[PDB]
């Protein structure tokens, strides 16, 4: 008999707790709106203990702030502001008349767990 | 009567709640005539059964079975039942269903809350129903809500708290830049409500009011009536009260179509106003919002 499940960050349960937990018995996860499940969704109760829960992978989030920097802006649509999941792409074009600074291929990117790595495009 | 239920039943619900909870705070029953309390609280039983019908599978609220749920209506739903928990027995399912919903599916990962289906009822959102600086105001009424929630609810959902301060951040982050009295009020309260009101930010809620005695902005004056009880809320919880006579005055002085809000939010405030401050003004009316 296992007590109540474990948090895990940008998610919980997908049902209500209890207070104690008869062994075999599973629950599942969800993460917040944008965030991935790694891991099993699912955990039980072996032995009066909870088996392993999953993680949350962070979205990406692209800022007015972060757009004004680097020099790249939105290339298909025009929001000043988008997220992006992990496993899913981004793609932008350069600022006001730019040359691709970065590696031979950096427009087109893959978010993951937050990080996501934008190219740079300088002046001229 | 307009047909969306799953509204309807809460703008009709709401004079009733809020009566009951100012005069338990302010504990006022004896003058309006305690005999008729319980039957005031049968009415909101009523009102509280009846929206069951619309929440649906995913522990959400819409105005119909069939249309898809909004995160305001759910929002403004948690916040009144929250209210009624010790005077009604509430599911604590159907309020932490509702409150776990909004955090699972509805708020995004910045801490921005997001409405994909807008309510029907325009009128019963008060000075939301405003395009700019939805983001924060929108966010800042979720939040509370959530706030009020926190302590029946953190228990049987334990995302709440993160959730919280992650709005919080956002509103924090973003609160000098607010141009409307209505924002500023609104997310003002909810960030003194977590104690995250202070520095440039608190000067700029303060000096935001006009004559040191409402929040105010061009349009429909409902509107500012709401957002100078989310300001009086925000004193409150900051214990200013060398700030807060003439904002009481002014609201006082105040006394429909559309005023759902301004309904909810002055008896609110009134009712902390005076539970609250020592040696508080005389004050209004409740049979108007609880007849007989
Ligand atoms: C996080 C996110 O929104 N990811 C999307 C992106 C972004 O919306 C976008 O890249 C930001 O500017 O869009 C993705 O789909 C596009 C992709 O398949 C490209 C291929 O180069 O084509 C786009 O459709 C174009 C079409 O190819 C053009 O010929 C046409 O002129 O316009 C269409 C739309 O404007 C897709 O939108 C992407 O991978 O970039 C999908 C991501 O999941």
């Amino acid at each position: 008999k296992c007590g109540p499940p474990p948090p895990i960050d940008n998610g919980d349960i997908t049902s209500f707790p209890l207070s104690v937990y008869a062994p075999a018995s599973s629950v599942e996860y969800q993460c917040q709106n944008l965030y991935q499940l790694e891991g099993n969704k699912r955990i039980t109760c072996r032995n009066g203990q909870w088996s392993e829960p999953p993680k949350c992978l962070h979205p990406c989030v692209i800022s007015r702030e972060i757009m004004e920097n680097y020099n790249i802006a939105l290339r298909w649509t025009a929001k000043q502001k988008l997220y992006s999941r992990t496993g899913e792409s981004v793609e932008f074009v350069c600022k006001r008349g730019y040359r691709l600074s970065s590696r031979s291929h950096t427009l087109r990117t893959t978010c993951w767990d937050g990080k996501l790595e934008y190219p740079t495009c300088a002046k001229r | 009567t307009p047909s969306g239920a799953g509204e309807q039943n809460m703008i009709g619900m709401t004079p009733t709640v809020i009566a009951v909870h100012y005069l338990d705070e302010t504990e006022q029953w004896e003058k309006f005539g305690l005999e008729k309390r319980q039957g005031a609280l049968e009415l909101i039983k009523k009102g509280y059964t009846q929206q069951l019908a619309f929440r649906q599978p995913s522990s959400a609220f819409a105005a119909f079975v069939k249309r898809a749920p909004s995160t305001w209506l759910t929002a403004y739903v948690v916040k009144v039942f929250s209210l009624a928990v010790n005077l009604i027995a509430i599911d604590s399912q159907v309020l932490c269903g509702a409150v776990k919903w909004l955090i699972l599916e509805k708020q995004k990962p910045d801490g921005v809350f997001q409405e994909d289906a807008p309510v029907i009822h325009q009128e019963m959102i008060g000075g939301l129903r405003n395009n700019n600086e939805k983001d924060m105001a929108l966010t800042a009424f979720v939040l509370i809500s959530l706030q009020e929630a926190k302590d029946i609810c953190e228990e049987q959902v334990n995302s709440l708290p993160g959730s919280i301060t992650k709005a919080g951040d956002f509103l924090e982050a973003n609160y000098m830049n607010l141009q409307r009295s209505y924002t500023v009020a609104i997310a003002g309260y909810a960030l003194a409500q977590m104690g995250r009101l202070k520095g440039p930010l608190l000067n700029k809620f303060l000096t935001t009011a006009k004559d040191k005695n409402r929040w105010e902005d061009p349009g429909k004056q409902l509107y500012n009536v709401e957002a100078t009880s989310y300001a009086l809320l925000a004193l409150l919880q900051l214990k200013d009260f060398d700030f807060v006579p003439p904002v009481v005055r002014w609201l006082n002085e105040q006394r429909g179509y559309g005023s759902t809000q301004a309904t909810f939010m002055v008896f609110q405030a009134l009712a902390q106003y005076q539970k609250d401050a020592p040696d508080h003004q005389e004050l209004l009316d409740v049979s108007l919002q609880l007849p007989s």
